[PDB]
């Protein structure tokens, strides 16, 4: 079957940093081959299982989380880890046992006359809980004195754009970061390799 | 090739509203609003105001809310700011500097990266 | 609301010395804030971004960590051409307060 990886590596699509697509396969076998040769991988951190040995677990679920951010920032999707981003759009739990890959993606998102296009969340009124998304668009209420629906002093949309340009530097310049988790259940396992 | 020069200062009398002005060397000047600094004589700094992306947000220091007008010239690329009144303690030299996270649309360079060279202000009669 | 304050205000270390100041601030602040180089008379410029990474461009002995609602600041190896005033600021809250300053000094 050899289920691809190019679904969620190669598309041109990503979803920001907030509607994150949460792709699960199933009944196939992954062989994390590709994974571990390429020498394009910025980052590649995995925690429990051991790279070299992915192909020997047979797990039973596995999801593909897919996004892009801030390219200083790719520090900020691991366990544990608290900021501007686990703290508010996407939160991992402390014991995870998945594995995460960021890719320097300048060619393909970073306009000459720059792009705004991806979105990002930035203000909440809560922390936010390990693996859930918030897709949301009502405007931040500071509390006392919550106006209305309406832009003003205390009352700001919690979304902003990037902006990226080709000139930025290593950090403030796109990264593709793509999270693999492994779920094992009652259900028989069915995905692991040769 | 990123520099800021400032102008616009010196002897100033209670009750003027000389014009503050500092412009850019060249960037994409249009896509980042900027900052002022208040630096006391020799206290510290603290601000002056805040210009936004497309020149919509104005805000000021809730100490001296409504006095300061403070806007920018997109076409000449550049900034200036007014003074609609004077005390004793605006006797410090005013910095601006420019931004590019959460203050404009598009995050692009790190919070006070630049900013450069400075005008005295000093204020008597 | 924001309120800033740096625990030492003064320090004077030798030349070879590690040198690790702090800022604290109220409430929550998250991972927004970052320390100048006052030095008398000239542009603060910058050292730490994010209070985690080094912008391009500084001396590689500095660093800086914290986050939540503490900070360190940490140099390394000093030479007698770092004896500017550093201040510590955030900028999360619309209401940015900026640091009182540190004044450093040769022992
Ligand atoms: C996505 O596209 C890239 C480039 O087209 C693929 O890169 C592969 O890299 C391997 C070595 O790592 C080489 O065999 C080729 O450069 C590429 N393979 C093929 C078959 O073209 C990448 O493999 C693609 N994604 C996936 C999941 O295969």
């Amino acid at each position: 079957n050899l289920c691809p990886f190019g679904e969620v590596f190669n598309a041109t699509r990503f979803a920001s940093v907030y509607a994150w697509n949460r792709k699960r396969i199933s009944n196939c076998v992954a062989d994390y081959s590709v994974l571990y040769n390429s020498a394009s991988f910025s980052t590649f951190k995995c925690y429990g299982v051991s790279p070299t040995k992915l192909n020997d677990l047979c797990f039973t679920n596995v999801y593909a989380d897919s996004f892009v951010i801030r390219g200083d920032e790719v520090r900020q999707i691991a366990p544990g880890q608290t900021g501007k981003i686990a703290d508010y759009n996407y939160k991992l739990p402390d014991d995870f046992t998945g594995c995460v890959i960021a890719w320097n993606s300048n060619n393909l998102d970073s306009k000459v006359g720059g792009n705004y296009n991806y979105l990002y969340r930035l203000f909440r009124k809560s922390n936010l809980k390990p693996f859930e998304r918030d897709i949301s668009t009502e405007i931040y209420q500071a509390g006392s004195t919550p106006c209305n629906g309406v832009e003003g002093f205390n009352c700001y949309f919690p979304l902003q754009s990037y902006g990226f340009q080709p000139t930025n530097g290593v950090g403030y310049q796109p990264y593709r970061v793509v999270v693999l988790s492994f779920e094992l259940l009652h259900a028989p396992a069915t995905v692991c390799g040769p | 090739e990123v520099q800021l020069v400032e102008s616009g200062g010196g002897v100033v009398q209670p009750g003027t509203s000389p014009r503050l002005s500092c412009a850019a060397s060249g960037f994409t000047f249009s896509n980042s609003g900027m900052h002022w600094v208040r630096q006391a004589p020799g206290k510290g700094l603290e601000w002056v105001a805040v210009i936004w992306y497309d020149g919509s947000k104005k805000y000021y220091v809730d100490s001296v809310k409504g006095r300061f007008t403070i806007s920018r010239d997109n076409s000449k690329n550049t900034l200036y700011l007014q003074m609609n009144s004077l005390r004793a303690e605006d006797t410090a030299v005013y910095y601006c500097a420019r931004d590019g996270t959460v203050a404009v649309r598009g995050v692009m360079n790190p919070f006070f990266d630049y900013w450069g060279q400075g005008t005295l202000v000093t204020v008597s009669s | 609301d924001i309120q800033l304050t740096q625990s030492p205000s003064s320090l004077s270390a030798s030349v070879g010395d590690r040198v690790t100041i702090t800022c604290q601030a109220s409430q929550d602040i998250s991972n927004y804030l970052n320390w100048y180089q006052q030095i008398p008379g000239k542009a603060p410029k910058l050292l730490i971004y994010d209070a985690s990474n080094l912008e391009t461009g500084v001396p590689s002995r500095f660093s800086g960590s914290g986050s939540g609602t503490d900070f360190t600041f940490t140099i390394s190896s000093l030479q007698p051409e770092d004896i500017a005033t550093y201040y510590c600021q955030q900028y999360d809250n619309l209401p940015y307060t900026f640091g009182q300053g540190t004044k450093l000094e040769i022992k």
